[PDB]
DNA sequence: ATTGCATAAGACAACA
DNA sequence: AATGTTGTCTTATGCAAT
DNA sequence: ATTGCATAAGACAACA
DNA sequence: AATGTTGTCTTATGCAAT
């Protein structure tokens, strides 16, 4: 994951005047953003990824066509200065942009399902695009897609939960610090600290206690 | 001879070690006559229970306004915290409009996810008929505090706190001390994102993301020491969480939560 | 609205209801204020089955000090103008069905119906109810009618018919005069002791006298 | 013996009169913290009746939770038990006549047939009461028991429908009858049980009762 | 590597920890990339120099006034302390006139004594020409705060307060809960003088008055240890006074009385 | 002794309207003068004028006066026993009950005009200078000397001296034992510095090494 | 006053001291206060020329010189004077009351100093040829460098003649554009970047900037 | 030898300058801090010349706590005597020609010299002056001395009249560079301005090193 | 050794 | 111009008794 | 032991 | 209706080296 990036500007008439769609999808999560623009700008190329750098994180490398936007020095000034690798390909190409295919189609199809769905036809309302946005954005990426056995954040992500601290070891009464213990609670001065064998907890002073490896 | 001790308190009311001093009297008589008098003991015990907070993520978030100057002409941005995890969430508007909520919560579930309830502030949009039919057709929970103390929401205040200090140092090590264009708007908000979420803060050994994705919770907590309302501590209860300000504990028993101060809480053995 | 106050004007009349035959009529007591509810039973109309009518409802809902009324022939009888001497309150005619006597009477008969209707619908019954179901379903329609809210209101039908503190204010002071009535884990509720009247104030702001 | 709260605790009984005849058979059910003297009449002992006035009983006095009850046939009967389970509300039944629970059902019962017997002998209806005006005599008794007075009560039942802690005084004792209403961090807040007065006492000056 | 943590400080403004954490990085370079940032540390080091005193009896006074509401119609009380042995001196007056300011202080000065100098705020009647010419006729100094913070004269506002509380509880513990009678006004004044002057005040075992009356001040302090502004301790300097507030210290040689806080000193050796 | 006897009595002051009845309260041991003065000779009057004078100078032994209206009062009665002190009647103008009071009458009444043709003041000094005046001529007979003795009433009443060294304390020696001789100068916190009474040296010391001597 | 070397006012005034040479030659400046009198005892061209360029060498260039219509002031000599010295030169009667009197109290006090110093010598109006000059001489040190008046600085020190720090204000901000000149033990002076001028202000209520 | 402090110390002399004619007399006044001078040009030596110079320099300057002049006759007279002790002032006497306090007194006189004979020139006086532009010359060599500095000397005789230990930095490279002088010093950090830059900077007050 | 105590150390608030 | 103060309260600690 | 360091513990602020 | 929070800083401590 965050390894290999796309991106494409797509039309939609109906978020009008800010009809200009950026998007940008991950390849192992299939995660997707979407930005509103006014209008394609070198500049509004820098405030897409920015934001999605937020959302996901910093990722490997980017691979997109050869837009005007997309070519500039701006942006390739920005990408050194983040230390994130550009990659050209062909406004249209099949071996570069793959999931992007997928992803237009989707959020197509989730932007058409929930503009019809709150009753209008044609023009959201200036004050309701970003609404939109933001409902198609949560549920195309909260929610599984088609056989989809994970929605793109539990691929991401990995959202397990644990339950215990990190194994840490603890002054023995011969001096040395036995690992194999974990930490529970850093009261003062004191951490209940287990044994992840007898799964005893014991309160030991904060001076004898140094996490594992 | 505490005759004259207590003629001398009650026509002049005067400290314990004084009149312990001026009529050859000692400890005892000394207290037991001066808290006779009902005048010279009158604020000295103040509660304060200090406690707000969730559990896990997505469970208690808070939200406040801020009225950010270099943001002009679009000021405002609204701030939304996951109090489990402390991740921040913020857009930026031009009007307190109910629309704005609308927005700004609509992408912060975008990018945290649904949380079960809402704390905030009774602010002129918060309660709105719109915004609260909208958050019912969503189905979270909203909960108001005191209306008039912004200090229910401290999550969010500070939150708002810090992150106003840091988009002013992004600013001005920018070379920009009165105000922003609006063409580095976004990216000033995108960067303040990045750098707050993904990178840990302060001390603690956890990023705030990964606190969120990947949060531990104990199942079963250590035993401790309670400072039990009565006055004492008690033993037999266990903490689920003690964080750095407060706690929360659990019975052994009745598997009641609650928030509790640090204070009231110590190990037990 | 008038801005008098409950257990004030009253208002009476029956009702014809083939569902509750053979007993197969009704009379509820209204409030002109409070809107709260009285019913009776009976299977034909007598002096007394007002009679029945007002002890029940005098005895739930208090004592009423006007009642006005129509030009009902049993109304003016031997038998309930003696009741009414010995309770003590006047009585009143007009023309049966003006918008001053007969105000909300008729609607309350209306919404009574329905209410019967719709609950013997909901229990299984349709033309009518046998003599066994009546006392718990009129119970049950009274229920829904009285301890719930209807419409919309600050306060339910019901609901119309402490240790000293000191607490700061926005000044710094410390005013006296006040008495927690709820004891919260870090906040409190006040009631003012002259204006009593009720506020929510956190622990922190609060401290006793004496 | 005086309750916690109303609508939480409940008990009944069954009494005969013989001047109610033929639907002798009342059906008594009193509130213990609230004290709620409700009844209905008829004719038998039977799951029908029983089922009747009970869910007559519910919505003249509120939802029950859990209502103890005696022993006998129609309670224990299959029809009722799973009216008990449909409704929610549990059973605690015990001996037909135990006097930790039925003495005050028992007074109550006698209360009640005093009542019935002074209000009827005051209208002129000496030994046994016709069938128009059996439903006005009950309702005539239960106006004389609603809200005028109980008996002895400065609060009374319809009306309403700390543990204990040993504190200090200057004399050298530690006197009990106190209950701490609020709590504080250099002081307590007590109140007396017979005074019901609250003060505030230091923290030093108390310490649990027992 | 520190190359990109300079690169993440100067385009992200991390805290240490994380840059440490996140580059494989370690205390120090952690640290001087850190500090390089001009942003990064603006206020925290804010002076506190709190200090003044007088030394012994009869040498700086403080003043203020006082509107007590019990006291109507003659609200307005003058207050006067001696720094040096805390006694306290009041008097009551209608208005803030500069007469009424003449009134109080020779009362003052037949109880007390006559000191030398005066310390009090730019009252509108303290530098009126009235009083300045009359001060001069008697002849002692005159030293004016900074005009605006009412928190040079500490002393004399903190005996306000004293003051007032002491004539609150005299007020109240006798039947008057709003104000006074005209024929209580002057004995309860007495009353309040009397307890406050010649009476212990918490722990100090020395009376006020006999503080004033017959004073103790050493000829020749013991050596400490202390925190010259030079950023550590020095030693070579002995200490004349040493309240649990604050302290005045003595040079060796150029026999210089400072007065310095408390913290800022240590016993030698 | 020091503060054993007070004295009392009044004096109209013509050159004082409307205020023109005036108190007078003397010490004997030290001859000390307080004053204050009331419009009307009540009872309230004149017990404020003896909280003030016990204000300022403190609490008496005995006070001796004449027989007036409000002297021997109920008021004034339980009030001084209540404070606790003894009064004390006699003929009114007996020399031994007023037997400083006219000395100190004459006095003041000598020092009040030449304050008067000080600042130019015939006949009655205005309402405003009245309190300015009494306190400027309390300063002058109090502070100053009239007598021909090297001692002020202040230094005959509070025994004005300028000490040089604290309490006695008697410390404890890293032995165990504890040892008088010494008395403490400065009470920093944690180490108090003591000084050997004989040969004048000091030394840092804990707090709970020494415990006070005798 | 706003700037030394700015405004000059030359007088000439009598003193029966140093007769028959008791005519007198001086300068006083407005905004300093600054004296210069050289003994000349005859008033002529050459005199005030003398003068007013000694009134320079001990003070400084000036940039005009207030006297009045004295023939020996507007005379070609002192015109060219003037103007090869490249300073104003304005006429007056004089006697106004905000300047051409400053001169004249100048003149009073340096008197004031000589007839002093001369009887505390022991000349009281007439003085030997060998002390006029030291007489003049020794009142122009006892004028000028020590402090006259209620001051904190002397005289000279009134003539010709910080890091940046960020304060605090009544309300709560913190502004730049301020510099510190004295630095108290607990108190210091800051003076604004721009307005430049100067204000105390509580130690404890300033951080520096950047 | 010039850390002793201004107003402190003053060295007078007599030089003949051959322009002041027929007024050749000329006494003068030095201060070894402040580099100050004052003169008044007078017809005459003598000891009522010599306390007229001193006094009016006094006046011009400040008031020194010693004044140093050459032993002679010339200044060691009972009415310059009674003078000092009319102001208090203690008086020692040297070699009349020693390089104990005269080098500099003689180098200031050739200064005024070459100074009187360069504005001479300008003006358009080669040999002698009238005596009423003498003074017009005084003034405008003395406000050369005084005010405006002499040689590349950035300190102007005015800059040290009525006037931070030094201290090294820490800098980033390694150097603990001199030429720094904290102003205003505070718990946290420091306020130091250069020598010669002379610019205030705040450095932490672990960037800080006094100097010797 | 445990509990209790006597003291010491430290914290809080509010003065127009 | 020329600067916090301290009584009151609370908690912690060592000794002395038990 | 002395110095320095690595750590921990404690304190301040401000956000409509 | 429904309660302070915590990053940043300063001070103290102990160990490890010298
Ligand atoms: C010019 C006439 N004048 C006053 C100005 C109006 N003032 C006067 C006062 O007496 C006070 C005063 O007592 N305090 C209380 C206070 C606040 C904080 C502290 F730290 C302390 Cl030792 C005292 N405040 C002010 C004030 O205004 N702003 C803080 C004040 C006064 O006499
Ligand atoms: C009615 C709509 N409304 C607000 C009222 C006006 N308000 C609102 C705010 O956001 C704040 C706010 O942030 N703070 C700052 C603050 C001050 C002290 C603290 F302890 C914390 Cl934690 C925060 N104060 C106020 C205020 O009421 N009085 C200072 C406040 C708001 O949104
Ligand atoms: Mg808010
Ligand atoms: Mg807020
Ligand atoms: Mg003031
Ligand atoms: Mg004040
Ligand atoms: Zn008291
Ligand atoms: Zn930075």
């Amino acid at each position: 994951p965050l390894q290999i990036w796309q991106t494409d500007f797509t039309l939609e008439p109906r978020m009008a005047p800010r009809s200009w769609l950026a998007v940008t999808v991950d390849t192992a999560s299939s995660a997707i953003v979407v930005t509103q623009h006014g209008r394609v700008t070198s500049v509004a190329v820098q405030h897409h990824w920015a934001t999605a750098i937020a959302v996901l994180g910093r990722p490997k490398a980017i691979k997109t066509d050869n837009g005007s936007c997309f070519t500039s020095k701006s942006t390739r000034e920005w990408l050194a200065r983040w230390g994130i690798a550009h990659t050209t390909g062909i406004p249209g190409n099949s071996q570069g942009q793959a999931m992007v295919e997928r992803a237009n189609r989707l959020l197509k199809d989730k932007i058409r399902v929930l503009a019809e769905g709150d009753g209008f036809m044609k023009r959201i309302p200036t004050s309701k695009q970003g609404e939109l946005l933001a409902k198609a954005m949560y549920a195309l990426n909260h929610f599984e897609r088609g056989e989809n056995t994970k929605t793109p954040i539990q691929k991401h992500w990995r959202p397990t939960v644990l339950t215990e601290g990190p194994p840490v070891k603890i002054r023995i009464e011969t001096g040395e610090w036995e690992k194999g213990w974990n930490v529970l609670v850093w009261g003062r001065g004191y951490a209940a600290v287990k044994n992840r064998d007898t799964d005893k907890v014991i309160w030991v002073p904060s001076r004898k206690v140094k996490p594992d490896i | 001879p505490l005759r004259e001790a207590k003629d001398l308190h009650t026509a002049l009311h005067i400290g314990p070690r004084a009149l312990s001093k001026a009529c050859n009297i000692s400890m005892q008589q000394a207290r037991e006559v001066v808290q006779t008098c009902p005048h010279c003991n009158s604020a000295p015990a103040l509660e304060a229970g200090v406690n707000p907070r969730g559990l896990g993520p997505l469970q208690i978030w808070q939200t406040d306004f801020t009225l950010e100057p270099r943001m002009a002409p679009r000021s405002w941005l609204a701030v939304t915290v996951d109090t489990a995890s402390s991740a921040i969430v913020v857009t930026q508007h031009g009007r307190v409009t109910s629309v704005a909520v609308q927005h700004h919560w609509a992408t912060a579930i975008a990018v945290l996810g649904r949380p079960k309830a809402i704390k905030t502030d009774n602010g002129s949009c918060f309660t709105s008929k719109s915004t609260r039919e909208w958050l019912a057709r969503w189905g979270i929970a909203h909960t108001t505090g005191i209306p008039g103390n912004s200090q229910g929401q401290a999550m969010v205040e500070r939150a708002n706190r810090l992150l106003k200090d840091k988009i002013r140092v992004l600013a001005e090590g920018d070379g920009f001390m009165k105000r922003i264009p609006t063409s580095k708007q976004g990216e000033l908000l995108a960067k303040a994102m990045y750098a707050l979420n993904h990178f840990e803060r302060g001390e603690n050994t956890k990023t705030p993301i990964q606190k969120h994705w990947r949060p531990t919770v104990l199942t079963e907590g250590p035993p401790v020491k309670i400072r039990i309302e009565t006055g004492e501590w008690e033993k037999g209860w266990n903490v689920l969480v003690w964080g750095r300000g407060y706690a929360a504990v659990k019975n052994r028993d009745t598997d009641k939560v609650i928030w509790v101060p640090s204070r009231k809480v110590k190990p037990d053995i």
